[PDB]
């Protein structure tokens, strides 16, 4: 664990039993030694971990994001004399760099130079960056066993595959795709405790993606009179693509032996299971193994349904038997592979929402209710008590539609776990105003916080409050890109509709790790705005973003400070559960400060790299909300 | 230098004479996974040229991949009859037998009788029994052999 030591003297004669300390001026202190230092003529203690931007003055009864900097005015106007007092200050970037943050990649340069990219920091050539995560350096600190506090898990998903710029590429966007290895987190593992792989599917879906579930079904029922086993309807789950997952070396953290990348939905078949298992999930498993080679087991996990590929849930529904022959091929998964610590469902419209697509009735919701107490049966019935399952299933936070969710008959019905999805609430595309996509708090009048303004917490208190559900069994996230909108005026909110707006490859959905190579940056020890792309923060409802004035374009994002506001709040709540979706695009510094939110500890005194410079406020502003500004 | 006993590459077979022959155009309309698993033979092709028939005709052609020696025989079932709409098609076939002959397989479009062959066609002579080099050998340095 971490230790540190500090020392204090006195005369041979006087001993106090306080730690005294010398009485100086405030000026950016740090760490954890005592401090007196005398600001304003009145003294201060922080009696937690000191940083270069907490300032005692404002610290009074602040000066730290949870308590008072305290004080007393001790001081005579002569030590205001002797020591000279203090009245205010403003720390700045150090000019050294106390750490390297990332790497250049010659083919985002190349990408940047492309003729139709044309990309620029500013954007005005180039909306659209394309940039390569392998830009990217590890960024893990390492902690303690800290086993009483809530589970952590992150988000996985098959965007991890390809880049052709490794290829070359040059022409189309996934030329200039987007993927990393997972031996990332292989240098330092147990960087979560759970994680779940996208959401996978069926056959019969009804998506535009659904030629791909054409295609396998295919394949597999080609397979299957080969290998003496029978054919499989609709509803019959999809691996999507078990080229990627298996057929693979690069990005696998595994050497290129053995990787029969050739093999595929027309052959795999005989691979798709685990001691056979090739590839990106055999990694995984391996992943596991050197974890438990230290011990603290993951659970590793996935799900199926999700934003894209539901559409099928509604036809699903009312056809008992199939649903039955759906959750035995879920099952016979389990026994293909039995290495998952549990699997999950990705339902998201009991009512219909999202992709319209997704057709929907109203039963839809009791439906759901049923056939999973029914899934739940047939995982009871499948599994041993030693090796059981127990399910989760996210939410989105739609007032009225989670209501419409039973989330009550689903608990009674043996359902664990809630994940609540905590972002992307601004749908800037088409959304009326800016706002925070993914603002736990309340702001001040919560007048019109229906679709706007939509603290999570409010529909944590219903859950909570108005539906009794222990925090235990629910579970929250953060993700790791923002929004990017045009022309939105501060004072306003309003903003250009439809404008077309940054990303590096999803325009109006910024991307952290490219948004620390281009618009912050903390390499002098502290939260960087930099060239020219302002740094601000609202008062209202402890929001975060960034800003140009050129395009008057706006993003609305998470910062490591605010995620350290996120898992402060979790924690002291004691939530089930803490998580980050999109986990596929983080240096890892967010995964530290939510180690820090969630209060978890780190293990030595050595770093990868700091993190508390990371937590100074941006540019400090009070927006009202949608409601304050109509009204 | 000395070597070794005769060994199977165990990939993807190697490359023989394609003998394009497809009526609107040339071999460059033809792409070809050429692999291998088992030791049985795996390939995938498609050609590019669908879309230009008059359907009126060529609905239904002959489409797919076929082992063809002196007999040119059609003992095979992935012959695809294009629908008017199969733009760009994929076929798709394996192979096993003993004889690890350079076998010929003839590709892409067909209609079953007339001399119309709407789109690409290819006869590939593939190569199979393919080895590989292991390079080692004396060297001679002044009169002293090493």
């Amino acid at each position: 664990v971490n230790k540190y030591t500090y020392t204090s003297s006195k005369a041979m004669s006087d001993i106090s039993d306080v730690i005294g300390e010398p009485l100086a001026a405030w000026d950016s202190q740090v760490g954890g030694r005592v401090f007196n230092v005398i600001f304003d003529g009145k003294v201060y203690t922080n009696t937690y971990w000191v940083e270069r931007w907490q300032v005692p003055g404002i610290g009074s009864s602040d000066g730290n994001p949870h308590n008072a900097w305290k004080f007393v005015r001790a001081a005579t106007a002569d030590e205001i004399n002797k020591i000279g007092n203090p009245t205010t200050a403003d720390v700045k970037p150090t000019e050294n760099i106390p750490s390297p943050i990332l790497v250049e990649d010659k083919y985002t340069e190349e990408t940047y130079s492309r003729p139709d990219v044309n990309f620029k920091e500013d954007g005005s050539q180039g909306n659209l960056s394309y940039t390569a995560t392998r830009v990217c350096a590890p960024m893990y600190n390492h902690y303690v066993g800290d086993k009483t506090k809530p589970k952590l898990s992150a988000y996985i998903t098959d965007w991890c595959q390809y880049d052709a710029r490794l290829d070359g590429g040059g022409s189309k966007e996934e030329e200039r795709g987007r993927g990393f290895d997972l031996a990332t987190l292989m240098q330092n593992p147990a960087t979560y405790d759970r994680l779940i792989f996208s959401f996978l599917g069926i056959c019969g879906d009804i998506g535009n993606k659904s030629k791909k579930v054409q295609e396998v079904w295919d394949g597999w029922n080609a397979q299957a009179p080969s290998l003496g086993l029978p054919q499989i309807g609709k509803g019959h789950i999809v691996p999507l693509d078990p080229y990627g997952d298996l057929g693979t070396a690069r990005n696998v953290g595994l050497p290129p032996e053995s990787a029969d990348t050739s093999i595929e939905s027309g052959t795999f078949l005989p691979y798709y299971q685990q001691n056979r298992a090739a590839g990106l999930l055999g990694g995984l498993r391996e992943l596991q193994k050197k974890a438990h080679a230290m011990g603290h087991k993951l659970d590793l996990a996935f799900s199926i349904g999700g934003w894209s590929l539901s559409s099928y849930f509604s036809a699903l529904a009312e056809n008992p038997d199939e649903r039955r022959v759906f959750v035995a091929s879920v099952v016979d998964f389990f026994v293909r592979f039995p290495m998952f610590s549990c699997v999950d469902i990705d339902w998201e419209y009991p009512g219909g929402g999202g992709d319209e697509g997704n057709i929907s009735s109203d039963k839809d919701g009791e439906n759901y209710v049923l056939l999973i107490k029914e899934l739940r049966s047939a995982l009871d019935s499948r599994f041993g008590y030693s090796n059981r399952k127990e399910i989760s299933i996210a939410c989105s936070g739609v007032k009225a539609k989670l209501k419409k969710s039973n989330i009550d008959q689903l608990v009674a019905n043996g359902l664990d776990n809630i994940y609540l999805m905590s972002y992307d609430f601004f749908g800037t595309i088409w959304a009326d105003y800016i706002g925070h996509h993914t603002n736990l708090y309340s702001p001040k009048d919560p007048g019109e916080q229906e679709l706007f303004d939509l603290s999570a917490e409010a529909a944590i208190d219903y859950l909570h409050n108005e539906l009794g559900i222990p925090m235990e069994k629910i579970h929250l996230g953060y993700a790791n890109y923002g929004r990017s909108a045009v022309g939105g005026d501060l004072t306003t909110r309003q903003y250009t509709k439809n404008g077309p707006a940054l990303g590096t490859m999803e325009n109006g959905a910024p991307e952290f790790f490219d948004i620390v190579k281009n618009y912050m940056d903390a390499e002098h020890s502290l939260s960087m705005g930099k060239n020219g792309f302002v740094l601000m923060t609202d008062t209202n409802a402890d929001a975060d973003f960034l800003f140009s004035e050129a395009k008057g374009h706006f993003i609305s994002l998470d910062t490591p400070r605010t995620v350290k506001q996120k898992g402060e709040y979790a924690a002291k709540n004691k939530l089930g559960g803490v998580f980050s979706w999109s986990g596929d695009q983080d240096c890892g510094l967010l995964a530290n400060a939510a180690r820090e939110g969630l209060g978890y500890v780190a293990d030595s005194n050595q770093e990868t790299i700091d993190m508390g410079p990371l937590y100074n406020p941006g540019k400090e502003i009070y927006l009202k909300s949608i409601s304050e500004i109509k009204s | 230098l000395i070597l070794y006993p005769v060994i199977i590459n165990r990939d993807w077979p190697i490359e023989l004479d394609k003998t394009h022959q497809g009526d609107f155009g040339t071999v460059d309309d033809f792409t070809l996974n050429s692999n291998y698993t088992g030791d049985e033979l795996s390939l995938y092709l498609q050609s590019s040229s669908t879309y230009k028939y008059d359907f009126s005709k060529s609905k239904n052609i002959i489409y797919g991949i076929w082992k063809e020696d002196a007999n040119n025989n059609r003992c095979w079932l992935n012959y695809k009859l294009l629908t008017p709409e199969d733009y760009e098609p994929q076929i798709n076939a394996t192979l096993v037998m003993c004889d690890k002959g350079d076998v010929n397989i003839i590709t892409g479009f067909s209609l079953p009788n007339g001399g119309v062959d709407a789109g690409g066609k290819i006869k590939v002579t593939l190569r199979v029994g393919k080895k590989l080099r292991d390079k080692f050998q004396i060297k001679q340095f002044s009169q002293t052999q090493y």
